[PDB]
């Protein structure tokens, strides 16, 4: 006798009209995920008969002309490939051709997105078995890539995108997996993918279109992962050339951004700031393949610089096929150049050296636009730390100096402060324990700001805030990974009060495990009573009770 | 419930003829658990004690009376490189992707495997640096001048520093050459300790960041090699009298802790955990397994001996390599997750260049999207499917 | 001199065309969030002049006929009320009337949603000051409620809903806050809100419309929070009557669901199972106000029962204005009745007593539909535990028996297992430490299943799964909050192996702190070496190093 | 950096006439920190020792030689209820929302404040239950028959049982009436301990789930009232000799731990932390503040006296209430979050009814949505705003 789930599936597939099937898709998916075992059996028992009729119904739903039926078949194929295994993968070939045909046919775009996800899952699952790669993936894949590139190609000369940018995000997400898996098959399409993904790498205000963040992230991911398709093992060279071109593009945009301010910065690597015309607004970019789309205006230039910095972040986010040379010195010099330019404090506008030919409005726009560039620089430093781990220790002093200068210049923005807290946690986790006294002294205002934000959120000096959560995460690190001997007693008392009033178990525990010894050589009292009173039965106090 | 592997290294001429062992092999790879076997061998190597470092991808070997480092690839299975260093090498270890090397001249260098930098300190030690131990924050070097110099990694590794480097501290209670160095996994200022052994038959547990000496232990023979247990609760010490000693730091009377005596008092460890017949010889290299239940010793007469710490039985002989065994390094059975993989090394060049880092970037799922949640889920998630049906109609 | 941000805001608002302003909204919002201080000043300095011009331009954007201008004004009003404080709140009255006018005008629905969010934020912020409540909130609020109820009212006799269900979700979310804040003003609209939210409480397959989960959750939340508007302090009585009516509705649907199975259950409270006609499919529901919409079919009845159980969950999710009587005995009897009916294992179909007049297909559909009902029961138990905390201790034995019976009956379903793990963690956190031997013995298969799921995910016996994450969270609780003396040595060894191979710090730490002593009266070796080897520098091992 | 408050209770007739104090008041509410003051008073109450329980919403008071419990509302500021119980009360405490009451007959009852159940155990104790302590898992009752019965909360509270209840364990090493009971906040089997005192001048630290006696302490006078420090590191004990004693369990020689002696050995505590002049009298109630630096004692002659534990100075008298002070309960300065609020109590009724729970449900943000993230964010989030602009065009 068959399991109840399979015969329920057969009866509901036979009885239901095709147009109401998408509404019954959740229960059908639940039932077919339940009966994975009958489909896993290699192909008379009633179970095998019902499995054969079920697969016949799936094929008839897929091949038949009904958008509701095609949608239902897409969902059923996804669930069946999820639960069946090798036996379903053996017969998935007419299903693969059917899903590509669904993408070719004019259907609702959610059905196309689900077909894209199902085909991506099919290729990832077919990667295990080489014979099925030869039979299925290699012939069907160029047609799928052509069908996707047909959708996301911009006919911008005649008309704008009939495909929404979320669907472009979906296609870029699928191709990001497939360039990693099948490099040689996806190699002919790289020139088309680059031209399709050119506008979404660093959008500006002059582009006059709103680009979703996920579209930019997946566009950058796909252009970085396109180095896998480089012929004759040229992946690393293409990666190095691309990242160095991005660094040079950052520098050239930074020239036109910092036209208003005389720059004392001189390059370690050997970059030279070209003369910039004082007449007119800053401008740049171009229609060339190597150049990003043109921009005009100081805010658009700041947006382009921020997008280029996010592209450099996405370089460290994505993996590489072969070992690559990472120009840490060039990135360090670039970030030093961008962080050296700081906006004046109130009443200190005349202190900063500026070109007299620049108008006051451009100066005001530059002072407004600087913290976003600084925030992108700090996020780039965070990604560099996350990828390098212990190899980012030699950059710690320069990243500390940049972070202190940025957080001092833009102290009144909560977002810059939050990014500074997130960066400072990783900095102290790497190289905070062995810092000299002067580094601790310049780090002191950041500790004061973080404690003030935590106490403001707790209301002891209110609702939770992302800057408050970042500072609360930073708070145990000030005890664990900072030299207590370099801290003044006022800072330690502020840290202890912040830990107590914040009810932070980790910070209170870290203050208990790292006592502070002052000049008189006698330890201050521990905050253990507060920790045991607030968290009596927690696991950390249980470890203390060992 | 696991398989456990270890790497051996030999030195000197083959001891006995006609034993049918290969004369050209210098490095072996074994499987200790479940059953003893040999996976692969590496050729043309003669490694003294403390000159072997093992990573997941490479094996670095210091050569006897020779300034070169032989780098072998564990992935490809062959010799990768013949690295040339300025001075002859007494000891080398590996922290992260940095090879830390002590010399006969007393200098210390750090060679970054990926970037090719060779950071060379001034010769603070008067004589040869005999042992090196590492921390993610500190580097400890013990030399023949009885001074253990504690250095900061951040001051050594940084780029724009062109002044000469100096140690943070000097631990000089020892009066003879530092033979061994062990470091507790704790990196905090209060809870860390480093265990050092010297030729004056002394073994001092310090707090190296404060510079104080927590505990002093005296052995009947001077310690050759030392290893701490995985729980950091015990010390295993080999000696010149062909015996192995165990010292429990948190046993009946704790050496460290609330129940300990004054730090100025001296504790003498006189009861041997085990002894070795002199036809086998005193153990020259010492290693502890992942669980800590069993231990491995290498001997100058070729025998590799496995010790049961928990069972306390007689040791058994795994193999006779017919050469003096100088290094045993356990490899962790579980694999750790690292964002970068070092496929190839970069040889140290003194030429001026931009700072470049060379590694292969590994898939780490740093980029997360809702489409990934659609893909990895069995079937489709309920809310995403509901939004799909709403978008369909 | 004015701050740069405010002058940039004024210049960009003056220069930009109105239709491109929604694309410039992110930078405008960032700049106006930057200059909160000039707007916070109580109202010649250039700062005050630019603030006055900025507020005048916001008012001109809002009152003028431009959907892009109205959208931009909505965003600017939201940010200005966020950063200005009392000085913006005292003048937000024409802005409040303008936002209600935006809701009345035919505009894009995202602008309407943003106006709804902005008006909700305005009312929540106006709640602090009583004079502004008398001046602003009280007159303007009935118009806003009428404008929202005009949108979400169904003209189902004439046409289906012109408004998408996500917008109905938005309106229900806003009214959920406003019934809590302003009970007396929102009191006349409760009869309309109930009629509008009737279809979304327990949707079935017979309704032929797909209801988003957020719509059901916020509909249930709003109908529960409508008790705040009860006159003469009648909130608690309405709450008790509503929850008891829901329990009776669950029982009446359970009769028609379990018509196929002879039930041995007898009620503690005094409910009696009415005779059910065997002929035809099960059916129920009605068009009455008290009755939920009609259903027909066993799967539709199961969906109705699941929706009613989720409604009972939402009862414990939402707060109450006054103390209420919670019928824990009736809910316990209802859950006992639903969990007593279990589907047979394979080969044991004839063991379960069934009515002979029922067809075999209906029996199959019932066996398929039982695990979803059981999962809803377990989620109801989780919500009851979460709300009651220590007051749920008397129900612990019955919830344990129900959980063991459900997880044994539906062992092959990962979702039922995941919900059982989540319930078991809370059960053991409440009353796991003092369990008898027999309870531990019946809990043993759940421990075996959780360890098997964790080891399958780790691959030692693969990608992370929600059932795997639930079992990994449950894993330290098996050491901390379960009697180790009652566990057999095989179960303890399996737990230790699972903790080691899973690389879970918390379970390894808990196994270190809770040693196992066998009948031979000596402790097993600890797993501390694995914990120190895998996590050397973590904070818990640092506490162990004290 | 905080304000700290405590609740006092008096008993008996007013001691001195014409002192201008109110005669009708029986319960006071004070502010200990920053400066001494009185917030509010409650009238018509005479509470013996160990019969006062304080929650955030209610104060429960056991009356002298009288079976009623007076329940006062801290919110409204008046007397809420006159609860009648079957038998006269010697002691009562409050765990969660359950009042646990011991009687002269030796019975134990648990009255659930919200549901109105009165779970009455059989009289396992032969004589009066003198002290009660509780955990989330166990309830410990010490009586006049020198037996401390350890009961499971889960077996007492659960519904469908009609059989008689039994204690899990009985700790009977004491040979006289149990005067005080204090319990460590740990509920784990290995690490928990309960500290008890008896009339035979003995104080035993037990592991109540295992039933073992960890430590035995002897005082010169029998202990009246006891309190542990917030760190669970020290014990403060009042005695009949008008003195306060402090015991450090992790001091020079630890009472409990690795450095402790054999559990069969007896530790005698003879050095008083402080002494009290006999016109003030021996302290009848003893409480420890939130920080633990500073302590409060109540005396039968009316004085409430503050002791500096860290400063070790002479005690100073806060006020004279002109009546015998029996209870001092500290209230936590920080407020905790509980998903329900007990506005009103439910009196115990023996009538058969369905199980009903009565409380006010509190806003706890259990329901989360993306619209809440839109609302609570300053301005609008970037991705939600981008989706809004895409939906607009």
């Amino acid at each position: 006798t068959a399991p109840p789930d399979l015969r329920v599936v057969c009866h509901r597939l036979a009885s239901t009209p095709v147009d109401s099937l998408p509404r019954l898709c959740p229960l059908l998916i639940n039932h077919v995920l339940r009966c994975g075992g009958p489909l896993s059996e290699p192909q008379t028992s009633e179970t095998a008969m019902l499995v054969h009729k079920f697969r016949t119904h799936i094929t008839s739903l897929l091949t038949g002309k009904s958008p509701a039926g095609r949608f239902t078949a897409v969902c059923l194929i996804k669930a069946v490939i999820d639960v069946g295994g090798w036996e379903s993968l053996r017969s998935a070939e007419p299903w693969i051709r059917g899903l590509i045909g669904v993408l070719q046919k004019p259907d609702p775009l959610s059905s196309k997105e689900l077909s894209i996800v199902t085909l991506t899952k099919l290729y990832i699952l077919l990667q295990d078995y080489q014979t099925l790669i030869r039979e299925m993936a290699t012939p069907t894949l160029p047609g799928y890539a052509t069908a996707c590139l047909q959708l996301i190609k911009p006919p911008a000369s005649g008309r704008p995108l009939k495909v929404p940018l979320n669907f472009v995000d979906t296609v870029a997400w699928s191709l990001s997996k497939l360039v990693v898996l099948y490099s040689t098959t996806m190699r002919p399409f790289s020139g088309q993918i680059k031209s399709a993904l050119r506008p979404y790498i660093a959008p500006t205000s002059s582009d006059n279109v709103v680009v979703p963040q996920s579209l930019k992230e997946n566009s950058r991911n796909l252009l970085i992962l396109l180095t896998y398709t480089a012929p004759k093992n040229g992946s690393s060279d293409e990666w190095v050339k691309a990242i160095r071109a991005t660094i040079l593009d950052c520098h050239t945009t930074a020239d036109q951004v910092f036209r208003a301010v005389r720059e004392s910065w001189e390059s370690t690597t050997g970059y030279h700031i070209q003369p910039v015309n004082a007449t007119g607004e800053p401008s740049g970019g171009g229609d060339s393949v190597d150049e990003l789309p043109p921009w005009s205006g100081l805010q658009a230039g700041a947006e382009r610089l921020t997008g280029l910095l996010e592209y450099l972040t996405a370089y460290f986010n994505n993996p590489t096929r072969a070992p690559v040379n990472v120009p840490l010195g060039e990135l360090l010099d670039l970030t030093t150049r961008l962080t050296l330019v700081i906006p004046p404090s109130l009443g200190a506008e005349d202190s900063i050296e500026t070109n007299p030919a620049i108008g006051r409005d451009e100066k005001a726009e530059l002072w407004s636009a600087l913290p976003d560039i600084h925030h992108a620089v700090l996020r780039l430093h965070c990604a560099i730390i996350r990828r390098l781990e212990a190899n980012a220790i030699p950059l710690a002093t320069d990243i500390i100096d940049q972070m202190v200068r940025v957080s001092t210049a833009s102290k009144q923005l909560p977002s810059v402060r939050e990014t500074a807290y997130i960066l400072a946690k990783e900095i102290l986790l790497l190289a905070g324990s062995t810092l000299p006294k002067l580094t601790v002294d310049i780090l002191i205002p950041l500790i004061q700001s973080s404690c003030h934000d935590i106490l403001t959120a707790a209301g002891h000096a209110s609702t939770a805030s992302p800057v408050s959560q970042a500072a609360s995460a930073l708070l145990p690190t000030f005890f664990t990974h900072l030299p207590q001997k370099h801290l003044p007693p006022d800072i330690r008392g502020l840290l202890d009060r912040t830990a107590i009033l914040s009810h932070n178990q980790s910070a209170m525990l870290a203050s208990c495990l790292h006592p502070y010894r002052d000049s008189r050589g006698r330890y201050y009292p521990s905050i253990l009573p507060f920790l045991v009173r607030r968290f009596p039965r927690d696991e950390s106090v249980e470890v203390l009770r060992s | 419930m696991l398989t456990e592997e270890f790497v051996s290294a030999i030195c000197g001429p083959p001891l006995s003829s006609n034993t049918a062992i290969a004369k050209d092999v210098g490095i072996y790879c074994h499987t200790l658990s479940p059953s003893y076997s040999v996976k692969s061998t590496f050729k043309k190597s003669s490694v003294p004690v403390n000159c072997l470092a093992v990573s997941d991808t490479h094996i670095f070997a210091g050569q006897h009376e020779k300034a070169y480092v032989h780098v072998y690839s564990r992935l490809r299975g062959n010799q990768e490189a013949f690295v040339a260093l300025p001075e002859r090498i007494r000891c080398l270890i590996l922290i992260g992707d940095i090879l830390v090397v002590g010399t006969t001249e007393g200098r210390l260098m750090l060679w970054e495997i990926c970037t090719g930098r060779l950071v060379s300190t001034p010769a603070r030690h008067v004589q040869a640096v005999s042992c090196v131990a590492a921390t993610p924050s500190h580097v400890l070097t013990g030399s023949d001048d009885s001074d253990i110099h504690v250095w900061s990694l951040s001051q050594l590794l940084e780029l724009d520093s062109a002044a000469e480097h100096e140690p943070l501290r000097t631990l000089a209670n020892h009066r003879a050459a530092i033979t061994a160095l062990a470091v507790s996994p704790s990196d905090s200022a209060d809870t860390n300790f480093c265990v050092s052994a010297s030729k004056d038959k002394s073994c001092i547990i310090w707090n190296y960041q404060t510079g104080d000496a927590l505990r002093t232990l005296i052995f009947p023979g001077y310690p050759l090699c030392m290893s701490l247990d995985p729980s950091s609760r015990a010390i295993f010490v080999s000696c010149e009298d062909s015996s192995l000693y165990v010292a429990e730091m948190f046993g009946e009377k704790p050496l460290l802790g609330p129940g300990s005596e004054d730090p100025s008092t001296v504790v003498q460890i006189s009861t041997p955990f085990g002894a070795t017949q002199p036809d086998v010889g005193p153990a020259s290299c010492l290693s502890v397994s992942y669980d800590g239940t069993m231990l491995l010793t290498g001997h100058p007469r070729g025998q590799i001996m496995r010790w049961d710490i928990s069972e306390n039985k007689s040791p058994v002989e795994l193999a006779n390599l017919n050469a003096a065994v100088t290094n045993l390094i356990f490899v962790s059975p579980f694999l750790t997750s690292k964002p970068t993989k070092t496929v190839n090394i970069i040889k140290p060049s003194q030429a001026e260049r931009a700072y470049t880092f060379t590694a292969q970037f590994e898939p780490m799922s740093f980029t997360k999207s809702r489409l990934d949640s659609l893909l990895n889920a069995t079937g489709f998630p309920a809310d995403a499917l509901e939004s799909a049906i709403v978008a369909f109609y």
